[PDB]
Protein backbone atom coordinates (compact mmCIF):
# COMPACT_ATOMS: atom_id res chain seq x y z
CA UNK A 1 0.00 0.00 0.00
CA UNK A 2 1.43 3.47 -1.01
CA UNK A 3 0.32 6.35 0.80
CA UNK A 4 -1.95 4.27 3.20
CA UNK A 5 -1.85 4.86 7.24
CA UNK A 6 -0.21 1.99 9.82
CA UNK A 7 -3.11 -0.68 11.40
CA UNK A 8 -3.72 -0.72 14.37
CA UNK A 9 -2.14 -3.77 15.51
CA UNK A 10 -4.17 -6.49 15.43
CA UNK A 11 -7.50 -4.22 14.31
CA UNK A 12 -7.86 -6.58 11.38
CA UNK A 13 -7.73 -9.95 12.81
CA UNK A 14 -9.19 -11.92 9.49
CA UNK A 15 -5.58 -10.79 6.94
CA UNK A 16 -3.71 -13.59 6.17
CA UNK A 17 -0.10 -13.34 4.61
CA UNK A 18 0.50 -16.25 2.09
CA UNK A 19 4.63 -16.85 1.95
CA UNK A 20 7.43 -18.12 0.13
CA UNK A 21 10.11 -19.22 2.22
CA UNK A 22 8.99 -16.81 5.11
CA UNK A 23 9.01 -13.94 1.73
CA UNK A 24 5.45 -12.37 1.37
CA UNK A 25 3.33 -12.60 -1.65
CA UNK A 26 0.05 -11.53 -0.99
CA UNK A 27 -2.47 -10.97 1.76
CA UNK A 28 -5.94 -12.99 1.87
CA UNK A 29 -9.00 -13.20 3.72
CA UNK A 30 -10.09 -15.57 7.08
CA UNK A 31 -13.06 -16.84 6.01
CA UNK A 32 -13.85 -20.00 7.80
CA UNK A 33 -11.28 -21.22 10.85
CA UNK A 34 -9.74 -23.58 8.15
CA UNK A 35 -10.50 -21.66 4.56
CA UNK A 36 -8.39 -17.95 3.64
CA UNK A 37 -9.90 -16.74 0.30
CA UNK A 38 -6.96 -15.07 -1.43
CA UNK A 39 -6.53 -14.41 -5.17
CA UNK A 40 -6.10 -17.11 -7.68
CA UNK A 41 -3.30 -14.80 -9.96
CA UNK A 42 -1.10 -15.44 -6.27
CA UNK A 43 -0.89 -19.17 -6.64
CA UNK A 44 1.31 -19.32 -10.26
CA UNK A 45 3.60 -21.45 -7.88
CA UNK A 46 5.55 -24.35 -6.23
CA UNK A 47 3.15 -24.93 -3.47
CA UNK A 48 5.50 -26.78 -1.05
CA UNK A 49 7.61 -23.90 0.08
CA UNK A 50 4.40 -21.95 0.21
CA UNK A 51 2.91 -20.89 3.89
CA UNK A 52 -0.15 -18.76 5.08
CA UNK A 53 0.61 -16.91 8.53
CA UNK A 54 -2.11 -15.37 10.78
CA UNK A 55 -2.72 -12.76 13.02
CA UNK A 56 0.41 -10.70 11.87
CA UNK A 57 1.40 -7.06 12.06
CA UNK A 58 5.14 -6.71 11.60
CA UNK A 59 5.58 -9.04 9.19
CA UNK A 60 8.88 -10.61 10.32
CA UNK A 61 7.23 -11.22 13.59
CA UNK A 62 6.69 -15.35 14.25
CA UNK A 63 2.24 -15.28 14.22
CA UNK A 64 0.43 -18.15 13.79
CA UNK A 65 1.82 -20.34 10.27
CA UNK A 66 -0.18 -23.06 8.60
CA UNK A 67 0.63 -25.34 5.68
CA UNK A 68 -2.20 -25.80 3.25
CA UNK A 69 -3.50 -28.96 2.19
CA UNK A 70 -5.67 -27.42 -0.91
CA UNK A 71 -5.41 -24.73 -3.52
CA UNK A 72 -8.58 -24.39 -4.84
CA UNK A 73 -8.87 -22.11 -8.12
CA UNK A 74 -12.13 -20.36 -9.00
CA UNK A 75 -12.82 -23.23 -11.85
CA UNK A 76 -13.67 -20.58 -14.55
CA UNK A 77 -10.38 -18.50 -13.61
CA UNK A 78 -8.20 -16.97 -16.66
CA UNK A 79 -5.10 -15.49 -16.12
CA UNK A 80 -3.97 -12.36 -18.04
CA UNK A 81 -4.87 -11.01 -20.60
CA UNK A 82 -8.39 -12.69 -19.61
CA UNK A 83 -7.71 -12.16 -15.51
CA UNK A 84 -10.93 -13.47 -15.04
CA UNK A 85 -12.47 -15.48 -11.27
CA UNK A 86 -9.67 -14.03 -10.01
CA UNK A 87 -10.69 -16.19 -6.48
CA UNK A 88 -8.56 -18.98 -5.02
CA UNK A 89 -9.49 -20.96 -1.46
CA UNK A 90 -6.55 -22.14 0.47
CA UNK A 91 -6.99 -24.97 2.75
CA UNK A 92 -5.09 -24.66 6.41
CA UNK A 93 -3.74 -27.87 7.72
CA UNK A 94 -5.23 -26.83 10.98
CA UNK A 95 -8.61 -25.36 12.23
CA UNK A 96 -8.49 -21.61 13.43
CA UNK A 97 -10.50 -21.27 17.67
CA UNK A 98 -11.53 -17.61 17.05
CA UNK A 99 -9.18 -15.66 19.65
CA UNK A 100 -8.39 -11.80 20.17
CA UNK A 101 -5.83 -11.60 17.43
CA UNK A 102 -6.92 -14.14 14.53
CA UNK A 103 -10.45 -14.21 14.05
CA UNK A 104 -12.70 -14.86 10.47
CA UNK A 105 -14.89 -12.03 8.61
CA UNK A 106 -17.94 -13.65 7.59
CA UNK A 107 -19.39 -13.70 4.11
CA UNK A 108 -21.50 -11.01 2.26
CA UNK A 109 -24.94 -12.10 1.16
CA UNK A 110 -24.93 -13.53 -2.07
CA UNK A 111 -27.75 -10.65 -3.16
CA UNK A 112 -25.52 -7.76 -2.13
CA UNK A 113 -24.35 -5.20 -4.23
CA UNK A 114 -21.39 -3.31 -4.50
CA UNK A 115 -23.08 0.44 -5.73
CA UNK A 116 -21.38 3.35 -6.60
CA UNK A 117 -19.88 5.83 -3.66
CA UNK A 118 -19.82 3.09 -1.50
CA UNK A 119 -16.89 4.37 1.08
CA UNK A 120 -14.87 1.40 1.94
CA UNK A 121 -10.56 0.45 2.87
CA UNK A 122 -8.31 -2.01 2.24
CA UNK A 123 -5.72 -3.60 3.82
CA UNK A 124 -1.94 -5.21 3.16
CA UNK A 125 1.53 -5.42 3.19
CA UNK A 126 2.72 -4.62 -0.20
CA UNK A 127 4.88 -2.29 -1.54
CA UNK A 128 4.94 1.37 -0.17
CA UNK A 129 6.45 3.16 -3.10
CA UNK A 130 6.86 2.07 -6.91
CA UNK A 131 9.97 0.34 -7.62
CA UNK A 132 10.36 0.06 -3.54
CA UNK A 133 10.08 -3.07 -1.45
CA UNK A 134 7.08 -3.94 1.14
CA UNK A 135 5.95 -2.80 3.96
CA UNK A 136 7.25 -3.70 7.54
CA UNK A 137 3.59 -3.53 8.98
CA UNK A 138 0.25 -4.20 7.73
CA UNK A 139 -1.10 -0.85 6.20
CA UNK A 140 -4.43 0.17 4.96
CA UNK A 141 -6.25 3.03 2.37
CA UNK A 142 -9.61 4.39 2.11
CA UNK A 143 -11.00 3.19 -1.64
CA UNK A 144 -14.44 4.50 -3.22
CA UNK A 145 -16.16 2.24 -5.33
CA UNK A 146 -16.53 4.14 -8.88
CA UNK A 147 -18.75 3.44 -11.01
CA UNK A 148 -17.98 0.97 -13.74
CA UNK A 149 -19.39 2.04 -16.87
CA UNK A 150 -17.02 5.04 -16.24
CA UNK A 151 -13.74 2.78 -15.40
CA UNK A 152 -14.53 0.96 -18.65
CA UNK A 153 -14.11 4.33 -21.06
CA UNK A 154 -11.54 3.70 -23.33
CA UNK A 155 -8.93 6.02 -21.61
CA UNK A 156 -9.54 3.56 -18.13
CA UNK A 157 -10.00 -0.08 -18.23
CA UNK A 158 -10.90 0.58 -21.97
CA UNK A 159 -13.75 -2.15 -21.68
CA UNK A 160 -12.87 -5.01 -20.08
CA UNK A 161 -14.26 -5.05 -16.76
CA UNK A 162 -16.85 -7.43 -16.39
CA UNK A 163 -20.26 -7.07 -13.95
CA UNK A 164 -18.28 -9.14 -10.90
CA UNK A 165 -15.00 -6.69 -10.72
CA UNK A 166 -15.30 -3.35 -8.46
CA UNK A 167 -13.35 -0.21 -9.54
CA UNK A 168 -11.47 1.41 -7.07
CA UNK A 169 -10.28 4.95 -6.53
CA UNK A 170 -8.35 6.61 -3.84
CA UNK A 171 -9.01 10.20 -2.18
CA UNK A 172 -5.32 11.47 -3.67
CA UNK A 173 -3.44 10.74 -6.89
CA UNK A 174 -0.92 9.34 -4.92
CA UNK A 175 -2.27 6.12 -3.20
CA UNK A 176 -2.61 2.79 -4.09
CA UNK A 177 -2.64 -0.59 -3.34
CA UNK A 178 0.61 -2.26 -5.03
CA UNK A 179 2.68 -5.34 -5.58
CA UNK A 180 2.21 -7.40 -2.52
CA UNK A 181 -1.35 -6.24 -1.98
CA UNK A 182 -3.90 -8.94 -3.96
CA UNK A 183 -5.81 -11.22 -2.25
CA UNK A 184 -6.06 -8.66 0.39
CA UNK A 185 -9.97 -7.87 1.30
CA UNK A 186 -11.81 -5.13 0.61
CA UNK A 187 -14.11 -3.94 3.17
CA UNK A 188 -17.28 -1.28 2.56
CA UNK A 189 -19.78 0.51 4.68
CA UNK A 190 -20.28 1.56 8.42
CA UNK A 191 -20.25 -2.06 9.56
CA UNK A 192 -16.78 -2.96 7.79
CA UNK A 193 -18.52 -5.70 5.86
CA UNK A 194 -16.39 -8.08 2.83
CA UNK A 195 -17.29 -6.84 -0.41
CA UNK A 196 -14.38 -7.84 -2.35
CA UNK A 197 -10.50 -9.38 -2.98
CA UNK A 198 -7.84 -6.96 -4.67
CA UNK A 199 -6.98 -7.97 -8.22
CA UNK A 200 -4.43 -6.36 -10.02
CA UNK A 201 -3.58 -2.78 -11.88
CA UNK A 202 -1.34 -1.54 -14.21
CA UNK A 203 2.54 -1.42 -13.85
CA UNK A 204 2.67 1.50 -12.34
CA UNK A 205 0.53 1.13 -8.95
CA UNK A 206 -0.34 4.63 -8.78
CA UNK A 207 -1.80 5.03 -13.09
CA UNK A 208 -4.77 7.04 -12.71
CA UNK A 209 -5.94 6.07 -15.85
CA UNK A 210 -5.68 1.96 -14.56
CA UNK A 211 -8.05 2.68 -10.95
CA UNK A 212 -7.44 -0.71 -8.80
CA UNK A 213 -10.14 -3.44 -9.01
CA UNK A 214 -11.25 -6.10 -7.12
CA UNK A 215 -13.34 -9.14 -7.25
CA UNK A 216 -16.78 -8.74 -5.71
CA UNK A 217 -17.42 -11.35 -3.22
CA UNK A 218 -20.92 -11.88 -3.17
CA UNK A 219 -21.29 -13.21 -7.07
CA UNK A 220 -18.79 -16.19 -5.41
CA UNK A 221 -20.63 -17.00 -1.78
CA UNK A 222 -22.45 -20.02 -3.54
CA UNK A 223 -19.30 -21.47 -4.66
CA UNK A 224 -17.10 -20.43 -1.23
CA UNK A 225 -20.01 -22.51 0.29
CA UNK A 226 -19.59 -25.35 -2.13
CA UNK A 227 -16.30 -25.57 -1.60
CA UNK A 228 -16.03 -25.20 1.87
CA UNK A 229 -18.49 -27.42 2.93
CA UNK A 230 -20.50 -25.26 4.80
CA UNK A 231 -24.27 -23.29 4.00
CA UNK B 1 -3.58 -5.70 -16.56
CA UNK B 2 -0.65 -6.39 -14.49
CA UNK B 3 -1.73 -8.77 -12.07
CA UNK B 4 -0.86 -7.96 -8.36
Amino acid sequence: IIGGREVIPHSRPYMASLQRNGSHLCGGVLVHPKWVLTAAHCLAQRMAQLRLVLGLHTLDSPGLTFHIKAAIQHPRYKPVPALENDLALLQLDGKVKPSRTIRPLALPSKRQVVAAGTRCSMAGWGLTHQGGRLSRVLRELDLQVLDTRMCNNSRFWNGSLSPSMVCLAADSKDQAPCKGDSGGPLVCGKGRVLAGVLSFSSRVCTDIFKPPVATAVAPYVSWIRKVTGRS
Amino acid sequence: KVPL
